[PDB]
RNA sequence: GAAACACGGACCAAGGAGUCUAACACGUGCGCGAGUCGGGGGCUACGAAAGCCGCCGUGGCGCAAUGAAGGUGAAGGCCGGCCGGCCGAGGUGGGAUCCCGAGGCCUUCCAGUCCGCCGAGGGCGCACCACCGGCCCGUCUCGCCCGCCG
RNA sequence: CCCCCGGCGCGCCGGGCCCGGGUCUUCCCGGAGUCGGGUUGCUUGGGAAUGCAGCCCAAAGCGGGUGGUAAACUCCAUCU
RNA sequence: UCAGUAACGGCGAGUGAACAGGGAAGAGCCCAGCGCCGAAUCCCCGCCCCGCGGCGGGGCGCGGGAAAUGUGGCGUACGG
């Protein structure tokens, strides 16, 4: 029975909700168990980074977010191909790989190829057996300085490009932004119907001549 | 804190604040939003006009990310950049306008609500309103579109 | 007449140079192999045709392409599959008539 | 309308009934304030606490509305020859408070200044209220014009 | 301090163990009473049917599925 | 978090997801087919050695069986 003035509320409490109430009293215990498992894992792979393999730089879909950059699942196969890394070796040196990614652009492709060059240079590789240092392995001294890296390896910082103050020229002074938006918005709308009537106009000229 | 509630004061009074004639029964008017058209008709028409009926087209698979377009008014357009830029622009005698990229700050469309200080700008936006452009030009700036 | 990259129009969107690469190998599926073709027509010799296919070809010898398609459409299902099945059955009707002439 | 020829009650002890959760509204207290908020996640006996993390504010709510939708999206005036300069953020009535001050505030008498106080009258007018204009979106009516890559 | 359990490498023996990368040429490449269509019943927020099942029909190979309104045409995208 | 939202609903009562975004964790792979290799494969019994409370390893058997109506190696859409 609604009183004088209020909202029309629709509480979804008509089922047997009380039988399926999930309480969070284990939350502090879960945060402890997670951390202990996280430190136990870091000790198991001690010299390797704690965060895991490097992830690639990735745009976001869905125009709400395409101005930002994430960490992808793994490097695409063509990013590895240009970087000169066999796709079955990259996981063994800590490079996330997923064969599903494509590369439509070149800068996204080039930004990740440039990223693998920066990682392959910062990578301290241990010999397979300490007795026999092989080819690609690191020099003996920097193994003494190899320690575990915390946090996401080579973190992805969404950076911008500042633009110096310019003196406004005349064309950009006289550019009609609103008019060009409405115009271009209409051209895309009347593009198909215009192409049809214009193709239709060819139908009567051939009838008019002959 | 139950020691402050009303039930602490109602101990000893028989009906417990619900009257003797009209007892506190279970659901005298129906449960929830019942009788919206029948016996609660007046309440729904006096406080929730427009509640009953259908209006407009249906959009089956709506993704809010497509219609995402946060707007910013010209009154606080200068709050996106630091104050050091705004004072070096007026101090500057070359006439070089600073660039204010709104999409970097987090907005897409620029609306011309406020008044602008008289010094040129270069507003980089995704959309503009007609008044927003007209005000920027009047100050002496330029509207630069981006995608 | 400066051209700004707009968010609306025939060619909206951030301007980015596209790279072309050879397509994924999974795109290639369904493409007919010269060895797989040798099998499907070899079985055509052995198995034959379905009763609705023979009945459709009867509608095709008397030039009832509209009725032949409406028949096949009610059998095989969609209109796309029906259309393709029609020209496949007529190519067989032409290829047997050409061989009958010679 | 009960002392009722209305119903419950032999007597005593103990138990015994507006609770919790969610949502919402308004009031109130506190912190911050065009912002605000870590609630989720990380980082370092009481402690399952507390502290920290903004390149953990993703995100929520707020900061802009309107239309079914495509969409659009929140002052103007003057001067000079549609362009160039200037003034540039409504008004009226009522308004707590502040401001000015015609004057006027005793020891032996006048002249006689500074401070303080009072006051006719006159002002700027907060919040808020009433009204009149203005602006944005929808829609209608009447028109005149402009603009350019197609 | 003393037992027990596995851990961690080191060394010996008996073993299986010849293996990769790049360029070039030449060949090869796919899952059927299934998909899909009709219909019926259940199910779903899924609305000219989201999913599942029965019955009938019943495929293709530059094909097939998806692209949240039924249909034809035509481009794309995307998976297999 | 999206979100009590798009949607469903005597469009009444009520019902009600997903994508994107931020985190926890993070790992990928194998066949059939297509083909190559002299079935190059597997089970079991007998003997020898090694251990023998997870009956396994190696060797020797013109010892038996499975398997050409297809075992094993190479190789799976990221191509080979």
């Amino acid at each position: 029975a609604p009183s004088r003035n209020g909202m029309i509320l629709k509480p979804h409490f008509h089922k047997d909700w009380q039988r399926r109430v999930a309480t969070w009293f284990n939350q502090p215990a879960r945060k402890i168990r997670r951390r202990k498992a996280r430190q136990a894992r870091a000790r198991r792979i001690a010299p390797r980074p704690a965060a895991g393999p490097i992830r690639p730089i990735v745009r976001c879909p869905t125009v709400r977010y395409h101005t930002k950059v994430r960490a992808g699942r793994g490097f695409s196969l063509e990013e590895l191909r240009v970087a000169g890394i066999h796709k079955k070796v990259a996981r063994t040196i800590g490079i996330s790989v997923d064969p599903r990614r494509r590369n439509k652009s070149t800068e996204s492709l080039q930004a990740n190829v440039q990223r693998l060059k920066e990682y392959r240079s910062k990578l301290v590789l241990f010999p397979r057996k300490p007795s026999a240092p092989k080819k690609g392995d690191s020099s003996a001294e920097e193994l003494k300085l190899a320690t575990q890296l915390t946090g996401p390896v080579m973190p992805i910082r969404n950076v911008f490009k500042k633009e110096k103050a310019r003196v406004i020229t005349e064309e950009e002074k006289n550019f009609k932004a609103f008019a060009s938006l409405r115009m271009a918005r209409a051209n895309a709308r009347l593009f198909g119907i215009r192409a049809k009537r214009a193709k239709e106009a060819a139908e009567q000229d051939v009838e008019k001549k002959k | 804190p139950s020691r402050l509630r009303k039930t602490r004061k109602l101990r000893g009074h028989v009906s417990h604040g619900h009257g003797r004639i009209g007892k506190h029964r279970k659901h005298p008017g129906g449960r929830g939003n019942a009788g919206g058209m029948h016996h609660h008709r007046i309440n729904f028409d006096k406080y929730h006009p427009g509640y009953f009926g259908k209006v407009g087209m249906r959009h089956y698979h709506l993704k809010r990310n497509q219609s995402f377009c946060p707007t910013v008014n010209l009154d606080k357009l200068w709050t996106l950049v630091s104050e050091q830029t705004r004072v070096n622009a007026a101090k500057n005698k070359t006439g070089a306008a600073p660039i204010i990229d709104v999409v970097r700050s987090g907005y897409y469309k620029v609306l011309g609500k406020g008044k602008l200080p008289k010094q040129p700008v270069i507003v980089k936006a995704k959309f503009f309103s007609r008044r927003a452009e007209e005000k920027i030009k009047g100050v002496g700036g330029a509207c630069v579109l981006v995608a | 007449a400066l051209r700004y990259p707009m968010a609306v129009g025939l060619n909206k969107g951030h301007k980015v140079t596209k790279n072309v690469s050879k397509p994924r190998h999974s795109r290639r599926r369904g493409r007919l192999t010269k060895h797989t073709k040798f099998v499907r027509d070899m079985i055509r010799e052995v198995c034959g045709f379905a009763p609705y296919e023979r009945r459709a070809m009867e509608l095709l010898k008397v030039s009832k392409d509209k009725r032949a398609l409406k028949f096949i459409k009610k059998r095989v299902g969609t209109h796309i599959r029906a259309k393709r099945k029609r020209e496949e059955l007529s190519s067989v009707l032409a290829a047997m008539r050409k061989a009958a002439a010679k």
